DNA sequence: AATCTTTCCCACGGT
DNA sequence: TTACCGTGGGAAAGA
């Protein structure tokens, strides 16, 4: 017999105590391919996070039902999706996150883009499912030519996220990533920050608050790097193009994926952002012999820049454990209003077994494809028993529910608006 | 239009 | 032919 | 020590 569908009582219980389980996959947007038998590792290393109070709640539910601590532990593997390459086990013991440090894509694969695939299950072998990263672009190797804006793929837009790493003399063991921990910037061998790179106007003064501009980042512009997790920022920097071990003062082409970069601390005496082992410091450059447009910089002052991305999936077993994996997890990107009032959902991974709920009211739902769903907006009287029209604004959560009771929360709400 | 962030001081050599 | 991308080659300085 | 291994610069092949 089919499993039990979500009851209104169980939806009310969820809305009161929202114990969601979330999987996050953080990763770079591009990756250089490996030829022959070599391994050119993904840098920064993709990182899986188990977020939300739901993991602890789920762990206690399993142990209440007889599971040992080891059987309630989540397990995870990661690999190139849809490939013959082998998956690699992540170590999640004692932590809520793990990095995959030795992934690579062979030129046996002929695809131009791929996704990472994260397979998860509990120690008792109960399946969770398979979660996919965002799309990753394969490059053979970076071009030597100035980057054209016609290929936005390889450029960096103001306000997006980058990672930055330094490597000494071609040695994989020396790789260090810019990262914020305990209020301080440092250069981590194991973790990496994803920093917004904001373009500032040339005349913007140093300050806690600043005005950001739109457009693609070019060498020679002033930028602000802000940790997307901690909110910490560095002082105003001028991002400069590195050639061998010099910074070019006069280059102004667009910044390209995986290019080497130097960050001049604005309004200083030739001071550049520099690591020294784990420490982040500023270090003075030396003017070049007979060349005024270039400055010699410290080994620690050369940073490789790469755009990063984030896949995020959230689920909750609204009627308890189910046989089917909870994946593919639907993701709602937007809601659009559009006879009877209909609400259009746009996103990914929609299926015909989903229903839209407004609050604790299940709505008539029409599946169209994996990216689009239509539902009928409930009359206002389902939320205010006396109302024959909308007297004051009323806001309700929007939630996707599967026929076996899995609940997929969105961050989005619907608001009933009074008639003006 | 506007952003905000606490600025970390970069120590010198 | 000439020029940019893709693939092949190999040594430095790491474990 | 030797054997082995990512990485980046460069040569060669492909478009």
């Amino acid at each position: 017999s089919p499993p039990k569908r979500l009851t209104r009582e169980a939806m009310r219980n969820y809305l009161k105590e929202r114990g969601d389980q979330t999987v996050l996959i953080l990763h770079a947007k591009v990756a250089q391919k490996s030829y022959g038998n070599e391994k050119r590792f993904f840098c920064p290393p993709p990182c899986v996070y188990l977020m939300g109070s739901g993991w602890k709640k789920k762990k206690e539910q399993m142990e209440r039902d007889g599971c040992s601590e080891q059987e309630s532990q989540p397990c995870a593997f990661i690999g190139i999706g849809n490939s013959d390459q082998e998956m690699q086990q992540l170590n999640l013991e004692g932590k809520n996150y793990c990095t995959a440090k030795t992934l690579y894509i062979s030129d046996s694969d002929k695809r131009k883009h791929f996704m990472l695939s994260v397979k998860m299950f509990y120690g008792n072998s109960d399946d969770i499912g398979v979660f996919l990263s965002k799309r990753i672009k394969v490059i053979s190797k970076p071009s030597k030519k100035k980057q054209s804006l016609k290929n936005a793929d390889l450029c960096i837009a103001s306000g997006t996220k980058v990672a930055l790493f330094n490597r000494l003399r071609s040695q994989t063991v020396s790789t260090r990533y810019l990262h914020v921990e305990g209020g301080n910037f440092h250069a981590s061998s194991q973790q990496w920050g994803a920093f917004y790179i904001h373009l500032l106007d040339d005349d913007e003064s140093e300050g806690e608050e600043f005005t950001v501009r739109d457009g693609y980042i070019h060498y020679g512009q002033t930028v602000k790097l802000v940790c997307s997790v901690t909110g910490m920022a560095l002082p105003r920097l001028i991002i400069r193009k590195v050639d061998k071990q010099t910074a070019l003062l006069d280059a102004d082409d667009p910044v390209s994926q995986l290019h080497k970069c130097a960050f001049y601390l604005k309004d200083t005496e030739r001071m550049y952002l520099c690591l020294s082992q784990e420490r982040i410091i500023q270090f003075q450059a030396t003017p070049c012999p007979k060349e005024q447009n270039k400055e010699m910089i410290n080994d620690g002052a050369s940073w490789t820049i790469i755009s990063t991305d984030k896949a995020e999936y959230t689920f909750y077993e609204g009627m308890g454990p189910v046989l089917a994996p909870v994946t593919p997890v639907p993701v709602v990107e937007s809601l659009q209003l559009n006879d009877v009032a209909m609400l259009e959902l746009t996103g990914q991974n929609f299926t015909p077994n989903l229903r839209v709920w407004f609050g604790d009211v299940e709505a008539e739902t029409m599946y169209r494809c994996g990216e689009s769903m239509l539902c009928v907006v409930p009359d206002i009287s389902a939320f205010r028993e006396g109302w024959r029209w909308v007297r004051q604004p009323v806001q309700v959560p929007v939630t996707l529910v599967r026929n076996d009771g899995v609940i997929y929360s969105t961050s989005l709400t619907f608001t009933y608006t009074p008639e003006p | 239009k506007k952003a905000t962030a606490t600025t970390w001081m970069v120590p010198t050599a």
